[PDB]
RNA sequence: AAGCUCCUUCGACGAGUCGAGUAGUUUGGGAAUGCUGCUCAAAAUGGGAGGUAAAUUUCUUCUAAAGCUAAAUACCGGCCA
RNA sequence: CUAGUAACGGCGAGUGAAGCGGCAACAGCUCAAAUUUGAAAGCUGGCUUCGGCCCGCGUUGUAAUUUGGAGAGGAUGCUUU
């Protein structure tokens, strides 16, 4: 079935017709019809089958039908784990309402807190957000969510591992029940995910399974390669890989899109060739330079890790994690397994500072081969001082810096792996220097007795 | 009485007219240690090193007219203390 | 810049460097004249704050002024008698404020901001040319200043309602036998 | 040069002043009604003023210690009518 | 008009407001706390053939931008002199 089956408004029809989508996946097709008609939904797709789209279309179709303003508050709501696949999400959107009168926008833990309240306050019809950032605004901000017709709760597997259980519990308390539709997916299925289910969904749900039941977590069949490289350097290393190892095919693979657009820019000013996939790019520009880049003999791309965490990653000799990767388990296992390749072995290389070496005992724990890769001081292609002076006199890349560094800052602060990457062990001069700068730009790394006679409340209202 | 269907309001930017912003903060602490200590203060700093608080309360209390702002004249010294021994 | 450091350094005036500097330079104020010009604010935040500007046309003028009662109190302020003693000295000049910069045991020393309204950078400026208008003349008489303003209760509230628009014209107004034409 | 919109960026707001004690003065007004003199002397999700027996000070409403500004108002004096 | 009400008082003499409501008239603004910092861009005087030349003030801050029911910076596309 095609997209154009479905009665779809005709802003919705042109939006998809551009981004190049005319087939669906299992997911999209068994979720868009039952969602369409009020019917709360259950899923078990995983990341990368399209279900973005698939819990988007008809939130959009909500919001245009029953034609939202600004001043109505939000309608619709998606709950994301991270930041950067609420980012992800966000440009999704961004190209689905290309047509739509209403409003879209993002609401993360990391960003600005007023400005993300005066944005709520003006009014936001469709809100992708985190949880804790989104408690928050529902707490102490003061913006309209009382015509909610939507809950999307996405990958609620790793929202329940992270630890924001508490956190959605007092989320699905506080929004409005009457005549609200939820639509919940996770991977997997454990009790906490049923919980929620529970306490978030109607008494009568649907289930819709999507799922690989072939999964080759074999822990013995690896072999995972690491350099240690020191922060300040870490970019100078890869961009003398990335012009040493030129007739090749590599993945590199970074924690944010901010820095992956930086880089782009970068690497174009520091005449270095490569291939850019970023969420802030049209869906259709991204699918011709992945194919392009499928259908070559050489050539690098750079990308986030979460943005191919669902792509038919091809046959190449290097894979590059340099940043910090989101899902240390998936990283290696799966990612490991797609750089071994189906034919004559690539190799999976990961950058680690000094201070994040606790990652090898975790692969010591999981009996997992590695490979230690050392590089000569002098090979390293010293081009710090030409990268300080275009940043301090390019005004368009000192922001674009700007802008991936917070994001680094900000993904290395909000990982899964705290005791391995903790950015309160990190040397935020010599980051920051590794970017480009001379002086750190200034971040939010966060970002005994009871009262006597004092017995607990009892009654009263406080707002 | 009569009912009405109540707005939510845009955020008022005169709310907290004090001081959440980090860098009055920093002028406050650095202007601290530079400027020194009343004798007042150099009074409660030397009831609270050795461990009189209440005493130290009590001074406060006198000297400034409201328990409130002794208490957080208190804290604010106790702090640096803190601060103090850590460098130390 | 400096001038956030100096208000809150203003705002600890018995702390070791504010008031060592307080003692030294009321030693030296005591030994000069009653009214002497000062060359420049020894208080540039709070002259700043009350409307100075290094420019030409204005002045500072330190005064000391006897401290106590006058059991009757003076119910003028000493930082009212402070501008009045200036604004006499510099006839020429108009009152635009004043501020404490010091205290002694019998004296309490104030700075009293002038503006020359007869100088052409002044009434050039559309900022400061108010008081080249004759109506601000000698402004410090007729409690038309800062500490005339609180002197005169000049606030809003039920708790100023017979001085918050002037109390002899309050009383005027209610001690007024108004006979109309149809009674 | 200017207005608006948007936001993965920021947002500095007045101190011998508030306030406490005390002596006068003033007001219909001890939340001292206001002012002044003496002694002590602040704060930063702060401060001021109110509402409320309602279970603890819940809530409400404004930003002091810098400044300008026509009209409606007064008028035994000035130029006239 | 409230209202000779509230409130205060050898609670005697008496003293004596204000919010709301109707009307007359209506009008809003300027600074300080920011680094112009890729350029003191600001101003008083004197000399003039009046067109532009000197000394000085000022960086311990003169212009522009901003004044918390705000604002700044980027981006953005219309609309204004």
């Amino acid at each position: 079935q095609e997209f154009s089956e479905l009665n779809l408004s005709e802003k919705t029809t042109k939006a998809i017709a551009e981004m190049g989508f005319t087939k669906m996946t299992e997911i999209q097709r068994r979720a868009i019809p039952p969602a369409l008609a009020g019917k709360d939904v259950l899923g078990a797709a995983k990341t990368g089958s399209g279900k973005t789209l698939a819990f988007l279309i008809p939130a959009v179709e909500m919001l245009s039908s029953l034609r939202f303003k600004p001043r109505n508050g939000t309608g619709a709501i998606v709950v994301t784990p991270t930041r950067e696949l609420a980012l992800q999400i966000f440009g999704v959107a961004r190209e689905l309402m290309k047509y739509h009168s209403q409003t879209y926008g993002v609401v993360i833990g990391g960003a600005n807190r007023r400005a993300e309240a005066e944005k709520l306050g003006k009014g936001v019809n469709l809100l992708i957000a985190t949880p804790g950032r989104l408690l928050d605004h529902l707490q102490n901000t003061p913006f309209v969510f009382k015509n909610l017709k939507s809950l999307i709760i996405d990958e609620a597997d790793r929202i329940l591992e992270i630890g924001f259980e508490d956190e959605m519990r007092q989320i699905v308390k506080i929004l409005p029940k009457e005549d609200r539709q939820t639509m919940l997916f996770s991977a997997t299925q454990t009790t906490k995910v049923e919980d929620l289910a529970r306490i978030s969904l109607r008494p009568g749900p649907l289930y819709i399974n999507v799922d690989e039941e072939k999964k080759y977590s074999t822990v013995e069949g690896l072999e995972q390669g690491y350099v240690v490289v020191e922060a300040d350097k870490r970019f100078l290393l890869l961009f003398s890989f990335l012009k040493k190892m030129a007739k090749k095919k590599i993945i590199v693979f970074f924690s944010s899109c901010n820095s992956v657009k930086y880089y782009s820019e970068l690497l174009q000013y520091i005449d270095l060739p490569v291939l850019d996939l970023h969420g802030k790019q049209k869906q259709q520009k991204r699918t011709n330079t992945f194919f392009e880049f499928c259908n070559a003999k050489s050539g690098t791309l750079i990308c986030t890790d979460v943005a191919a965490r669902g792509l038919d990653i091809p046959q190449v000799d290097w894979i590059v994690q340099f940043d910090p990767p989101d899902d240390p388990r998936d990283y290696i296992h799966r990612v490991g397994r797609t750089a071994r390749g189906n034919n004559g072995k690539g190799r999976s290389l990961l950058f680690l500072q000094p201070c994040e070496l606790g990652f090898l005992a975790h692969l010591k724990a999981a009996k997992v081969p590695v490979v230690e890769y050392d590089f000569p001081k002098n090979k390293i292609l010293n081009v710090q001082s030409q990268l300080e002076k275009l940043i301090s006199t390019n005004y368009y890349l000192n922001q674009s810096a700007k802008e991936g560094y917070r994001s680094y800052i900000h993904a290395y602060a909000s990982h899964s792996l705290r005791s391995v990457f903790d950015v309160h062990k990190l040397d935020l001069v010599k980051v920051a220097k590794s970017f480009g700068f001379s002086t750190p730009p200034r971040v939010d790394i966060t970002l005994g007795r009871r009262a006597y006679g004092s017995q607990p409340r009892q009654g009263g209202r406080y707002k | 009485g009569h009912k009405t269907t109540r707005r939510v309001l845009k955020e008022r930017p005169s709310r907290r007219k004090g001081a959440q912003s980090k860098r009055t903060q920093f002028v406050r602490s650095l202007i601290r240690e530079v400027a020194g200590l009343a004798p007042y203060e150099r009074r409660v700093i030397e009831l609270l090193r050795n461990g009189k608080d209440k005493r130290a309360r009590k001074f406060s209390k006198k000297k400034l007219g409201t328990f409130g702002r002794a208490k957080r004249k208190c804290e604010e010294l106790q702090r640096i203390i803190a601060e103090s021994r850590r460098a130390h | 810049g400096a001038l956030k450091y100096l208000e809150e350094l203003s705002k600890k005036k018995q702390s070791d460097v504010v008031r060592f500097l307080l003692r030294v330079r009321c030693w030296e104020y005591r030994q000069l004249n009653v009214i002497h010009r000062a060359s420049r604010p020894s208080r540039p935040d709070k002259a700043r704050r009350l409307g100075y500007k290094a420019k030409q046309g204005y002045v500072i003028y330190r005064v000391r002024v006897r401290r106590g009662g006058r059991q009757l109190k003076y119910q003028r302020s000493l930082r009212a008698t402070a501008e009045e003693r200036v604004g006499r000295r510099c006839s020429n000049l108009r009152v635009l404020n004043s501020y404490w910069v010091n205290q002694d045991s019998t004296y309490k020393y104030y700075e009293v901001i002038l503006v020359d309204p007869n100088h052409k950078a002044i009434r050039r400026d559309p900022r400061i040319n108010w008081i080249c208008n004759p109506v601000h003349k000698h402004r410090e008489c007729r409690g038309l200043t800062s500490t005339g303003k609180k002197s005169r209760g000049l606030n809003k509230g039920h708790r100023f309602n017979k001085t918050r628009a002037g109390r002899r014209k309050t009383w005027k107004r209610h001690n007024t036998l108004s006979l109309w034409r149809y009674r």
